[PDB]
């Protein structure tokens, strides 16, 4: 059938300041089907405290979703999203970029 | 507000 | 400007793997305010914007009640589906409806659509006049003779004309502080050196709504749209967006090179130029 690979995005709600909450955000988007594992890394380990928004889709029929959690940048800290999903043959890791 | 409604493909 | 309701309803069948999961998503533009969930413990439709929240218990009985109307033909759907192609029962297989309304800006109806996909595919789709069907195949032609035959499409009129638009403005005017507002994107850029001779410029909008925005990189005015990295605008989580644009500009040109911003909530183009 049809097979979309997911679109993925590592970011911060709000610029990243060591030491000042905020929440890091793992956008994935333009995927087909449904069926995904998205992870959250700190330091290599998954975070247990992840919620995701509802799933939604866009004008091609593809989903989207955003998986978050408030967290506090400091400046050792490693963040990181695991994405694995039918098109990929295994699971992708994205970095998370503080300074873009 | 959603549909009221039924339909059936 | 103009605004518009929509409301999104995903199901998937589970394969000897329970009921069909099924997931109902309601936006103002791009704010949303409901959501149910047949996995979630509610099995309400529940508040996911402020302005919603208070709207009293007649108004979340009569949705709740209504969109578990829609997660039951959903669930008879996949089945009605899986037979028009002959498919085995061991799949797990997608129904995607989306339905809603548009006003432009003095609230009036502007249109209304009402579509259906299958395995992410169309299948059918209300037309411009809200009288006429486009099916996707031989299948869907079944389904456009049997809605015909049931005038499916001007119960759908009735409810895109009236209850649609009538409850957008009842909200519009409820969560205006949050659905009547438009913030600028707070834009910037950033310099990095990706080697002695090249150096990444990004250009960013941050913190705006709504989420239709442009952004494109000029150099010496003329648009450089094969060589610019643009990423999908995404949530920032607290119903504001952003986006960045990105170019690699040979180290010593970075004066030649202009990013121009274009949002609802910008008094006029932004052009931006690092210097």
């Amino acid at each position: 059938m049809i097979q979309r690979t997911p679109k993925i995005q590592v970011y911060s709600r709000h610029p990243a300041e060591n030491g000042k909450s905020n929440f890091l955000n793992c956008y994935v988007s333009g995927f087909h089907p449904s069926d995904i594992e998205v992870d959250l890394l700190k330091n290599g380990e998954r975070i247990e405290k992840v919620e995701h928004s509802d799933l939604s889709f866009s004008k091609d029929w593809s989903f989207y979703l955003l998986y978050y959690t408030e967290f506090t940048p400091t400046e050792k800290d490693e963040y990181a999203c695991r994405v694995n999903h039918v098109t990929l043959s295994q699971p992708k890791i994205v970095k998370w970029d503080r300074d873009m | 507000m959603i549909l009221g409604g039924v339909f059936x493909v | 400007g103009s605004h518009s309701m929509r409301y999104f309803f995903t199901s998937v069948s589970r394969p000897g793997r329970g009921e069909p999961r099924f997931i109902a998503v309601g936006y103002v533009d791009d704010t949303q305010f409901v959501r149910f969930d047949s996995d979630a413990a509610s099995q309400r439709m529940e508040p996911r914007a402020p302005w919603i929240e208070q709207e009293g218990p007649e108004y979340w009985d009569g949705e709740t009640r209504k969109v578990k109307a829609h997660s039951q033909t959903h669930r008879v759907d996949l089945g009605t589906l899986r037979g028009y192609y002959n498919q085995s029962e061991a799949g797990s297989h997608t129904v995607q409806r989306m339905y809603g309304c548009d006003v432009g800006s003095d609230w009036r109806f502007l249109r209304g659509y009402h579509q259906y996909a299958y395995d992410g595919k169309d299948y059918i789709a209300l037309k411009e006049d809200l009288r006429s069907w486009t099916a996707a195949d031989m299948a869907a032609q079944t389904t456009k003779h049997k809605w015909e035959a049931a005038h499916v499409a001007e119960q759908l009129r009735a409810y895109l004309e009236g209850t649609c638009v009538e409850w957008l403005r009842r909200y519009l005017e409820n969560g205006k502080e949050t659905l009547q507002r438009t913030d600028a994107p707070k834009t910037h850029m950033t310099h990095h050196a990706v080697s002695d001779h090249e150096a990444t410029l990004r250009c960013w909008a941050l913190s705006f709504y709504p989420a239709e925005i442009t952004l494109t990189w000029q150099r010496d005015g003329e648009d450089q749209t094969q060589d610019t990295e643009l990423v999908e605008t995404r949530p920032a989580g607290d119903g504001t967006f952003q986006k960045w644009a990105a170019v690699v500009v040979p180290s010593g040109q970075e004066q030649r090179y202009t990013c121009h911003v274009q949002h609802e909530g910008l008094p006029k183009p932004l052009t931006l130029r690092w210097e």
